RNA sequence: AUUAGCUAGUUGGUAGGGUAAUGGCCUACCAAGGCAACGAUGCAUAGCCGACCUGAGAGGGUGAUCGGCCACACUGGGACU
RNA sequence: UAUCUAACCAGAAAGCCACGGCUAACUACGUGCCAGCAGCCGCGGUAAUACGUAGGUGGCAAGCGUUGUCCGGAUUUAUUGGGCGUAAAGCGCGCGCAGGCGGUCUUUUAAGUCUGAUGUGAAAGCCCCCGGCUUAACCGGGGAGGGUCAUUGGAAACUGGAAGACUGGAGUGCAGAAGAGGAGAGUGGAAUUCCACGUGUAGCGGUGAAAUGCGUAGAUAUGUGGAGGAACACCAGUGGCGAAGGCGACUCUCUGGUCUGUAACUGACGCUGAGGCGCGAAAGCGUGGGGAGCAAACAGGAUUAGAUACCCUGGUAGUCCACGCCGUAAACGAUGAGUGCUAAGUGUUAGGGGGUUUCCGCCCCUUAGUGCUGCAGCUAACGCAUUAAGCACUCCGCCUGGGGAGUACGACCGCAAGGUUGAAACUCAAAGGAAUUGACGGGGGCCCGCACAAGCGGUGGAGCAUGUGGUUUAAUUCGAAGCAACG
């Protein structure tokens, strides 16, 4: 462009996209509206628990969770490791991470911070998935 | 120039490459290496072959045909310059003594292999290698000393100093 | 048009392309400057100006090394109309290290970087000249 | 600018009173200006800086702790000392 | 409390992540597209270094890893530092207010620029030099840096302001030349259709075949005469003009712009141009005419598995005009306007100049166009190449991954159809351009083979033998499965 131009109007970069939306959003009771507050984790509410038929080329069934988080929004959150404490009305900590395998699911539930109890049996990576060191 | 030296080669990347016949494919190898020797010569080469030696060594051969000198002004380029070819683009800076040379790869291999000890790069074009060595080499005949620039004008180096 | 000196600078530059022997192109003080200032610093095989019925004309002859070598690799403008590059005698740059010139147009007359050192003073970096 | 008109003590002046003090600070009278595509007006956002993190540098983001300044003490207004 | 002295004890003091690549570090079992892994690419369907576990290894270590956020890498908003022929990107084109930018010279200034001095930009923090804590972190001392900082004093090269002067830009004049440039009015004959009348007898039309349809109430054709409208062969040509859309029969009127030559005249009067104003193919909308042909829609007949289509026969809107709206386009040279510079060859158009010659005719030089091929140079390539996609400067517009989406909200316009401006959530890991190798082709070309065709004799029909399938079986062993399994 021309150094006129260029002044007339500068740049404008781009608008960039969080990976986790719903962490990036508070709520107070009072006001009732929502505010920005970056957050790693949350903490929710299971509405429905099931599985799903991931994408090609894949097709085991994946384990999710519809959950009420916090600050309001409902969330499909992917529950890793082998098996599972969970069911309806569950209370449940979440950090974020794309399922890649899974079209809705952009977050996972942390294993072994509140009722999601720790994966049975687990010896190795035990600092994911939650377990305690025998 | 020529075939006539003891020399360090080096191999740059090494890309399989396939040609497809109504049976398939019958995939090649393709090599680009780059010799020199650290008292100052550089040179690049390429070669196919369906083998890696066979491909590494018909590049050594092109190599040693294909050569050219830089200068190695106090262990630094001259100056600064940028090389073009293509999609490559790259600009090489001289730095301070004792920095050593800060580059990828596939033109650190180029400016070593010459003997250049002391040079700041920056691949700002494609990444392709055999552009980037085309812009390299582009870029170091660009190179100029100062006693023969003082050849061309009339000058002294004193004088341009 | 908006530019007489950037004409002069591509001119020289297009000219280098075909290794042309001479350039012939309409005069002004500020072409004549730099004429000379390339005829100072080793550029030129020789400069003459000419009278014409309208405002006078400037033929440089052009120094090429043996082996038909440039000397001439690039000429570039800095300072522009649309956008003019005004520098200290601290911030005029040295051209490849030393090995090319620019020009600086400052109060005492038009000089060079390394002239407007001596000088101490800045102004208008008109060009570069690898 | 998916906000272009805004202002009416608003702009200037002559008198007057008022403040520790200049001034539409306020009052009366006269004229109808003044600001604004060099973005006024409006909406949302935000305490500002020294500085902090990053970066080759230009620059990008932040304004925890430390220091300076500003503002506010449940919300609003008002004075006394 | 630190600190210090002795005595006693290896005794009580190591865990986290990863090991397919990106990236350091591999084996065994178990599982079997399940369970599960995953930052990107991607692993797992019975032999998993990619899942789980064990061993071993690598990286770190009183921390390791994941998540969230910020910079960089990302030249992915490019001042430094990008781009728009085909990839995203040139408004469809113009007229032009504002702004940006501005030919050559002299004087004047000092708005911008440059420069010496003074003052300040706190301490802490970054940086450098010393010192102190068992070193380190940390702490102290000193210095330095940092401002589009301000005042004051100087220079006039450039920009800017001012007063003059000049002409290569720009324009007027003067002498010529071309032209489908536009609007209006009128006008011509081909030629389709229709009306009448003769001659005139059984078909015509159309298709891959047909049929629907017209026709003895007389066609089809053939001649004569008349009515009506629409478009204008030859010329006519990568030829002309126009800002573009676009403009082809002729004449007249009213008009615009272009080029050539001169150096007469003014003397930078200019280039671009946001926001505005207008024009703007075809379709379409309102009112009123006209309506011959062609023709969306529609009807009938075929086709087809079906055919809401190609195909046939008919046929309304429309197409045409006046006026006014609509303002879109593969509106395209997919290439913004302007200026200058940088090899050639050759057509073609409109001009001028000169040499020769009886004009004619040939030749060369030059101006503005228009086309072909090509050097440098650029380009990812294809290709562009004095009609640049080259080298440079001014100005404007526009792009920043695909889709959603040119959608939604909002505003403006519009009678309406709808147009202009123009997002996000969400989703993907690609999308894409050019070119290469093949393969394919209801594309082409050339050549061959019992491949066809030409012929001979056969199979499929009958009975039996054999093999295979399906089935029924205690079992009807297993394998082979288009050509290339099935005596
Ligand atoms: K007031
Ligand atoms: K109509
Ligand atoms: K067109
Ligand atoms: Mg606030
Ligand atoms: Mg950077
Ligand atoms: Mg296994
Ligand atoms: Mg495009
Ligand atoms: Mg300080
Ligand atoms: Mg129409
Ligand atoms: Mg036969
Ligand atoms: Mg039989
Ligand atoms: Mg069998």
């Amino acid at each position: 462009p021309t150094i006129n131009q260029l002044v007339r109007k500068p740049r404008q970069s781009k608008i960039k996209k969080s990976t986790s939306p719903a962490l990036n959003k508070g709520l107070n009771s009072f006001k009732r509206e929502l505010t920005d507050v970056n957050s790693p984790q949350k903490r929710g509410v299971c509405t429905r628990v099931g599985t799903m038929t991931p994408k090609k080329p894949n097709s085991a069934l994946r384990k999710y969770a519809r959950v009420r988080l916090s600050n309001g929004i409902e969330v499909t959150a992917y529950i890793p490791g082998i098996g599972h404490n969970l069911q309806e009305h569950s209370v449940v900590l979440i950090r974020g991470g794309r399922v890649k395998d899974l079209p809705g699911v952009r977050y996972h539930i942390v294993r072994g911070a509140l009722d999601t109890a720790g994966v049975e049996n687990r010896g190795q990576s035990r600092s994911k998935y939650g377990t305690k060191k025998p | 120039d020529g075939n006539k030296l003891d020399l360090e080669e080096r191999v740059v990347t090494i890309n399989r490459v396939a040609k497809v016949v109504k049976g398939g494919r019958r995939f090649r190898f393709t090599a680009l290496v780059v010799v020199g020797d650290k008292n100052g010569h550089v040179g690049f080469g390429t070669g196919k072959a369906q083998e890696v030696p066979d491909a590494i060594r018909k590049a050594v051969e092109d190599a040693k045909k294909n050569m050219v000198l830089v200068p190695t002004v106090d262990t630094t380029i001259p100056h600064t310059v940028v090389g073009h070819f293509g999609g490559g683009e790259i600009l090489l800076k001289p730095a301070s003594a004792g920095s050593g040379v800060t580059a990828g790869g596939p033109v650190r291999a180029v400016l070593e292999l010459a003997g250049v000890a002391d040079v700041s790069s920056k691949s700002l074009g494609s990444n392709t290698p055999i552009n980037m060595v085309r812009a390299t080499i582009d870029g170091i005949k660009q190179l100029k000393n100062a006693e023969d620039v003082a050849k061309l004008r009339g000058k002294t180096v004193e004088e341009l100093l | 048009m908006t530019d007489p000196i950037a004409d002069f600078l591509t001119r020289i530059r297009n000219a280098n392309m075909v290794k042309h022997d001479k350039l012939e192109l309409p005069a002004s003080k500020i072409k004549k400057e730099i004429a000379e200032i390339l005829k100072r610093e080793g550029f030129i095989r020789d400069v003459e100006y000419i009278e014409d019925d309208n405002a006078g004309t400037i033929r440089v002859f052009l120094k090429y090394g043996a082996t038909g070598e440039r000397v001439i690799t690039g000429l570039k403008r800095i300072s522009k109309p649309g956008l003019r590059v005004y520098a200290k005698s601290t911030e005029v740059p040295k051209v490849l290290n030393g090995l090319g010139i620019a020009i600086v147009s400052t109060s005492q007359g038009v000089l060079t970087d390394k002239e407007a050192r001596a000088k101490q003073v800045g102004g208008e970096v008109l060009a570069y000249v690898w």
